[PDB]
């Protein structure tokens, strides 16, 4: 019983060749694995090249890149594509588990995908940080080949029948588009490159940003994979082990962050505005429409990831859920049997039904969420630090435009613009940090809230509405938490200047023997102040409990609800596990959601009072 | 209309050779003139020598059997002169396993006919020959340094300007390899086309320049890029090169010749420039490029051709001398 | 050598000499018990829910029990940590009043007087008002890790034999940020305070800067003290993101080996699901 | 510290020029020096890249032979009805030995060539020539 | 070695048929023509010239052929040139040069006179050193004739008329 790439089963009669090799279900099967071990064979000694070199390259000390057209284009087509390679994979080794033989076709020949797919992206990488678009024509003879070799398998199924009910179809449809989509790419780079046929070629340069040998921050121009990974940053951080990190580690800020770059963007979002629409006033809405303007694009982008991120986070719910499900079945000699010529082709449903089928698809599945819910943070938090840093500026040049009347000057002290910078800006720079999440807190609420009814029942509902009933209590705590730490934040300040005349004339206290009689002062005017950090203390304390105990509490109400109350189920682990998942998934949002609103409240006060101070009196004749 | 370039800014002299009496001189040279060919083109030439070289002996083969009557349809009673050739096809793989030394042997050489044994004498003497051939020449290809060239660079426009009160055509050559060009030369010529006081005129007289090297020699060390700059004293034939005449129709022209054998192979390779009349920037210095780092120095290759201004005399070094004089007598 | 230093010293003096031996305890203590429960809970529910799946009996109120151990031991931990915590932060300042009054004045002249300020309002302020909550949140932080990991491993012993080599990669992500966190946090720290000195003395002194026609390089000081100020905490930022990344594909390929280990337990030793649930959630 | 770390060096003491170069805008010239590449390498990176390029050749061309005596017909096991594209074809591993035969010019001749497939015979050639051609690029490379 | 043999190069190094003697810058020189023909340069060129005249010295000394070398009379001294173009190699005959003493009454046949030139330089193809050698007897020496200018400016390039070369 050797390994038979085809069917070994029937007296190995599935190499035969009669009505043209076509027909053949494992000949196109075989057609399909040349594209792969071309370039899996061209490119191996053409990167083995490089990789020896580059144990002793220096010029990739500090070289610079410059992304082909379509470099976000291709990644995002790469990484579909290797997620549908790992399906046939998966739908190839499940089909065999049914015959006697091993029936190599099926996956191998998706596995050898898989690989050439992954050094595609290897190859096609090393040309795009070196500027040499020629090799690309070694990838576009792959991406055409693969293409058509593929296609020809497509339609062979198509003749036979094979329908989208099959999986395989489905697949393999699938692929033909991937592969189509992944050639009008590396054409689309002919035509913006013009490299191969067209006498003057169009060349590119490296961003003027990028050639600063004083830019360090790369995280803005990077192969799309290093920009979800952050895998720039491993250089950073193991030089920080050796060299400690100040301002020289630290360079230069790219352009698209630097201040001057937001807040030319800031004022043309102001200036559109008073041109677009001819309004007197600078309100609070006139600086609010402003900001969306000037960086709702990429607030939205923000978005987007955690929406997904969101979406992607209950497939663990229900993958534990179909996992276990399938476990607790007794009957496992079942298995899935449908035929159109002997390979045994399987079907949707009978492909996530399989145990070890939705683990791999956990896998890929957490692998996407934790990373688009990661690269959600870092749109919100750049967005963010650039909003401070347009906001900062526009502050400062209002400083520089403004009068100095007793009426104005002696109202507003150094003080009152003093925190308007780090508080004001801060709770509005917060703000945008967490805008992405009352988008999509309520979305992941409502999504959790409309599939744990389908998990359990009407019990979860009953349960999960502790959570939800005892969050506005939970939001009181918080703003009382608030209300006791003001208190210690006045009395310490009060506390601290007092002791800052008594640290300030000592040899005064210290020869005239005046330190035991100040000192108690201190220790008295301690006493009011720590009656108030006992108080926010306590509710610090009560905080976390509020924080821990509902979840418990969550679930002791739901599990023995649905018992007594409801009993409609067993509550077998397929169901109670997964209902498990969910309420960690859902109190994360459900307990912090309280706040994100404080912070937009909070927000709302400091752009009404950035906008108040915005209009106040100006140095006037100066445009004359 | 347009200014022609002796040489271009990357080498590729403009030159156009016209009436040239042909003895063959272009083909006696084979073995030049198969490397000079582009690996695209060599490879033609490679194929077609094999692939010829395989179907003259297919036929000579083909007609052996023929002629010795083997072909002949049907289990003959003679003994085959090379077994199994029973189609032109069989003698044509016959011909690949021979020279090419597979040796299958489904289709061996019989000791009946000794006409055959001459031809396997024959084509393995030509398979040798043809072989030894084509590793020469590809060793040859192999060896070229002409793309080493390629990493040889210089600035865009060279500038003149002062320099230890003297004037100075300055430059900058810098190499982006990480080998060096051992015993790296460098000359410099200015092109003009120049009359004599004797009447003859020189349609392009080439006129050697003085590198201004601190041994008065041509040897540069080529690590980081350097200044190949000219002290134009009383001999130096831009003694006279006003900064009004420095404009586009001046017959004017700088070739820098950067020359050394390369490390990595001993090939020595030329890197050619020339700077017209109106790519020499008057009164600019170079910016400084070498930076420090902690336990090296650094090459700002993005500042390697910028340059800027520099206050400077716009009038010509034979002013300066008289300038200089006046002012030192006085 | 300064810079790397995990500071487990520093924990010890606090708790030794400041917080006591009955609350500190009482603190441990309930730590581990509380998170013992949680995991009985979860357990508990696994042997319901399979074994209830038709001796046996009815878990309508050992489940309860639990339950109401888990929710009261909540408050617990909660209120020692916080009392401990006050305990602490005012007893300490007591200590640090009696001192510095009790003090020669040749130190007092001789110290820039900024360093006994900054330990007496920056640092007692973060004494007082964050360790309270940031040990509880600590502890329950690693605790829930230990709960998990054991959980996990006892389900599928599989598990701990790739445990070790996972866990090594864990503790050099969890080696490298905290050097590069505390630099980049110092960073952001004293990069912010030029920031808002420089808006309070162009407030103090707005007539002269207008009057010498400074305000141009002003501004430009401005976009120079921003620009360090967002660079330094876009940096924390990726630090924090480049943590959370590959501190979550680590969880990933847990779950991947955790999901197929658990699966074959379940279909060669006979799992019978329960388990398999509580290692995947 | 900083003013007593270090003090940069043009070139070691034993050559090894200590200059770092910056924002080296190559486009391509770094590879399209192949030739020059490959006799830079280390040796050991050498032997990988000689590996490589000959195993990868007579792995392309297995994938040929495999194909070629698999749409032919003559990979079915059974009676010898037919005569052969390749004989001694029985699978993918003689028909990778096959490839080793050819490329290397061992010639075992238990896998011979045919001469009913025209297509073979192309492969054959074209094997052969692209053999002889990547032998005479890796000695130039080796000498 | 044989492939990489550079002899049949050699011969493609072009010089012209008879030298000329004549006036430059107010001095009397002796020039010559040397071209190439080929499209590919020979790196490194040198050109060295001597004369091969039987000279006895004055205590009694007989040589047969002594070769006695020349200055190129080039602008840096060095004897390096730069050959893509036909170029005029012209020696000026100093007070220290051999042909001081030479006037067209004594530049007939039978003349005890040679005039050698050895143009060195490596191929850029193959990297091989080469050499071309020429003599100038005293009858192909013609005295006062210059050369023709043979470069004249296409329509965007140069042009070399190699039909006038030894002109
Ligand atoms: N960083 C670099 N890397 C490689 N080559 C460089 C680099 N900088 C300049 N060069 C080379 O220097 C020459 C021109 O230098 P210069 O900076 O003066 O002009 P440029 O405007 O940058 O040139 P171009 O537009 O031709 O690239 C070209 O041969 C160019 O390839
Ligand atoms: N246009 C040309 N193309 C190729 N070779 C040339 C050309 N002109 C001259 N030569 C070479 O230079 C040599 C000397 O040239 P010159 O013009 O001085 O004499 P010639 O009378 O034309 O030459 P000959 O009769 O010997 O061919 C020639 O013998 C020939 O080898």
């Amino acid at each position: 019983m050797p390994l038979a790439f085809c069917g070994t089963e029937n007296h190995s009669a599935a190499y035969r060749v009669d009505q043209g090799v076509l027909n053949n279900g494992c000949f196109v099967d075989a057609l399909n694995v040349v594209p792969h071990v071309f370039l899996l064979f061209i490119t191996f000694p053409i990167l083995f090249i490089g990789w020896g070199s580059q144990s002793s390259k220096v010029h990739i000390h500090h070289s610079t890149w410059l992304h082909f057209p379509g470099h976000n284009l291709r990644w995002i087509l790469t990484f579909i594509l290797l997620f549908v390679l790992v399906c046939e994979i998966a739908e190839g080794i499940l089909s065999d588990g049914v015959t006697e033989s091993r029936h190599l076709h099926l996956y191998m020949p998706a596995g050898m995908a898989f690989m050439a797919a992954i050094t595609s992206v290897v190859y096609y990488h090393n040309i795009e940080t070196s500027n040499f678009p020629k090799l690309l024509i070694a990838l576009l003879i792959y991406w055409t080949l693969a293409f058509i070799t593929k296609t020809i398998k497509f339609v062979k199924f198509y003749d036979h029948a094979i329908g989208f009910s099959q999986l395989r179809f489905c697949l393999t449809g699938l692929l033909v588009i991937l592969y189509g989509m992944l050639l009008l790419v590396e054409v689309n780079v002919i035509r913006v490159r013009r490299y191969i046929f067209f006498k003057t070629p169009r060349e590119v340069k490296p961003p003027e940003d990028l050639q600063d040998l004083g830019v360090r921050f790369l995280q803005p121009f990077v192969n799309l994979l290093s920009k979800g990974t952050y895998w720039w940053m491993n250089a950073f951080i193991k030089t920080a082990h050796k060299k400690p990190i100040d301002l020289r580690a630290i360079a230069k800020l790219p352009i698209a962050m630097r201040a001057l770059t937001n807040y030319q963007r800031l004022c043309v979002a102001f200036d559109a505005q008073a041109r677009k629409d001819t309004q007197s006033p600078q309100g609070a809405r006139a600086i609010w429409r402003a900001l969306c303007h000037a960086f709702g694009r990429r607030l939205i982008l923000s978005s987007t990831f955690r929406i997904l991120a969101d979406l992607l986070g209950f497939a663990g719910p229900l993958c534990i859920f179909g996992i276990v499900d399938h476990l607790g079945k007794e009957n496992h000699v079942f298995q899935p049997k449908t035929q159109f010529l002997g390979v045994y082709f399987v079907s949707s449903q009978e492909f996530l039904g399989n145990a070890y089928v939705l683990a791999v698809l956990l896998f890929l599945a957490l692998l996407l969420q934790r990373t688009f819910l990661q690269a959600s943070y870092y749109v919100a938090i750049e967005t963010g630090i650039n909003l401070r840093g347009a906001i900062q500026t526009k502050i400062y040049n209002k400083i520089m435009h403004m009068s100095t009347s007793n009426l104005s000057m002696g109202e507003m002290t150094a003080g009152q613009i003093c925190n308007l910078v780090a508080i004001d800006t801060n709770q509005l720079m917060w703000f945008f940090f967490l805008c992405p999440n009352l988008w999509t807190m309520p979305v992941q609420i409502i999504v959790g809230v409309i599939l744990l009814y389908y998990i359990l029942g009407v019990s979860a509902l009953i349960g999960a509405a502790v959570i939800i009933l005892l969050a506005p209590v939970q939001y009181f705590v918080a703003t009382k938490l608030s209300q006791a730490q003001r208190t210690t934040l006045e009395h310490s300040n009060e506390r601290l200047k007092q002791t800052n005349e008594m640290l300030r004339g000592m040899k005064l206290l210290k020869l005239y023997a005046w330190e035991s009689i100040f000192c108690s002062r201190v220790e008295v005017t301690r006493r009011k102040e720590m009656t108030s950090l006992r108080a926010f203390a306590v509710y610090t304390s009560i905080s976390i409990f509020m924080n821990t105990a509902i979840p418990i509490a969550a679930v002791l109400i739901t599990f023995v609800g649905h018992v007594s109350f409801f009993k409609e189920s067993d509550l077998s682990p397929s169901v109670a596990f997964a209902s498990l998942s969910l309420f960690h998934i859902l109190v994360t949002p459900l307990f912090l959601l309280s706040s994100v609103v404080r912070s937009t409240v909070k927000a709302l006060v400091s752009v009404q009072k950035l906008s108040e101070f915005l209009s106040s009196a100006e140095i006037r004749e100066e445009q004359c | 209309e347009r200014r022609a370039r002796f040489v271009s800014k990357k080498g590729n002299c403009n030159v156009a050779h016209k009436n040239i009496r042909e003895q063959g001189r272009f083909l006696q040279d084979v073995f030049t003139t198969l490397v000079d060919l582009k690996w695209p083109h060599t490879l033609l030439i490679f194929t077609m020598s094999f692939l010829c070289s395989w179907l003259l002996f297919a036929m000579v083969w083909w007609l052996i059997a023929f002629a010795h009557g083997d072909l002949a349809p049907g289990e003959g009673t003679n003994v085959p002169c090379v077994t199994s050739i029973h189609s032109f096809s069989s003698a044509f793989l016959f011909s690949i396993e021979v020279q090419v030394t597979i040796g299958f042997g489904g289709r061996m050489v019989t000791e009946e006919c000794p006409l055959a044994i001459l031809i396997l004498i024959v084509q393995n003497i030509v398979g040798l020959m043809i072989n030894a051939i084509m590793l020469g020449c590809i060793f040859m290809k192999t060896a070229q340094a002409h793309r080493r060239a390629e990493t040889l660079i210089f600035s865009k426009h060279a500038v003149i300007t002062l320099r230890h009160g003297r004037l100075c055509f300055m430059l900058r050559v810098g190499d982006l390899r990480k080998s060096m060009i051992i015993s790296a030369t460098i000359h410099m010529q200015v092109v003009r086309k120049t009359t004599s006081p004797e009447g003859e005129v020189v349609p392009l007289h080439q006129v050697d320049i003085p590198m201004e090297n601190g041994v008065g020699g041509n040897s540069i060390f080529l690590v980081a890029p350097l200044i190949i700059y000219h002290v134009i004293d009383s001999n130096s034939p831009l003694y006279d090169l006003a900064p009004s005449d420095l404009h586009h129709h001046q017959d004017l022209e700088i070739i820098v010749i950067l020359e050394g054998v390369v490390e990595t192979t001993g090939i020595t390779t030329q890197a050619r420039t020339s700077y017209l009349a109106d790519e020499i920037l008057w009164g600019q210095r170079f910016v400084p490029i070498v930076a420090e780092e902690d336990g090296r120095y650094s090459v700002d290759y993005s500042k390697f051709g910028n340059t800027v201004k520099v206050p400077t005399p716009l009038c010509t070094a034979r002013q300066l001398d008289e300038d200089r004089s006046l002012l030192d007598a006085l | 050598l300064h810079q790397r230093a995990k500071i487990p010293w520093r924990a010890c003096t606090k708790y030794l000499s400041s917080a006591g031996i009955l609350l500190l305890s009482l603190l441990v203590f309930s730590q581990l018990l509380k998170h013992m429960v949680l995991v009985a809970i979860d357990y508990w529910l696994a042997k319901w829910t399979d074994s209830a799946l038709v001796d046996q009996s009815v878990y309508a109120m050992v489940f309860t029990l639990l339950c109401s151990l888990g929710i009261v031991l909540c408050l617990v931990t909660s209120v020692t940590v916080e009392w401990t915590g006050l305990k602490v932060a005012k007893r300490l300042h007591r200590s640090l009043l009696n001192r510095i009054i009790l003090a020669p004045m040749r130190f007092f002249e001789t110290t820039p007087l900024g360093s006994i300020l900054n330990r007496f309002s920056s640092d007692c302020n973060t004494i007082d008002q964050h360790i309270p909550s940031t040990l509880e949140c600590l502890s329950r932080s690693t605790l829930l890790c230990v709960s998990a990991l054991t959980v996990i491993s006892y389900v599928t012993p599989v598990f701990l034999v790739a445990l070790l080599p996972l866990a090594v990669v864990c503790y050099f992500i969890q080696k490298y940020f905290r050097v590069a966190s505390r630099d980049l946090q110092q960073l952001d720290d004293t990069t912010q305070l030029p920031l808002v000195s420089h808006f309070a003395e162009t407030v103090e002194g707005l007539t002269t800067i207008r009057a010498f026609r400074y305000e141009a390089r002003f501004q430009q000081k401005l976009l120079e003290y921003t620009d360090s100020n967002n660079i330094a905490s876009l940096f924390l930022t990726a630090a924090n993101r480049w943590l959370e990344v590959c501190m979550e594909y680590i969880g990933a390929c847990v779950v991947l080996i955790a999901a197929a280990t658990s699966i074959s337990n379940s279909l060669h030793r006979e799992l019978s699901a329960g388990l398999v649930g509580l290692g995947l959630t | 510290y900083r003013t007593r770390e270090r003090r940069a060096r043009f070139v070691s003491k034993k050559g090894n020029c200590n200059v770092a170069h910056k924002n080296i805008r190559e486009q391509g010239r770094f590879l399209q020096d192949v030739f020059t590449t490959l006799v830079d390498l280390k040796w050991p990176h050498t032997l990988l890249i000689f590996t490589m390029s000959f195993l990868c050749s007579w792995l392309l061309f297995a994938m040929v032979w495999w194909l070629i005596a698999f749409a032919h017909g003559d990979l079915a096991p059974g009676e010898g009805t037919n005569v052969p594209c390749v004989t001694s074809i029985h699978s993918f591993s003689s028909a990778f030995l096959f490839s080793i035969e050819v490329q290397v010019t061992i010639g075992f001749g238990g896998r011979m060539v045919t001469e009913e497939c025209p297509l073979a015979i192309l492969i054959l050639i074209v094997q052969n020539i692209v053999g002889l051609m990547i032998n005479a690029i890796m000695l130039g490379c080796i000498f």
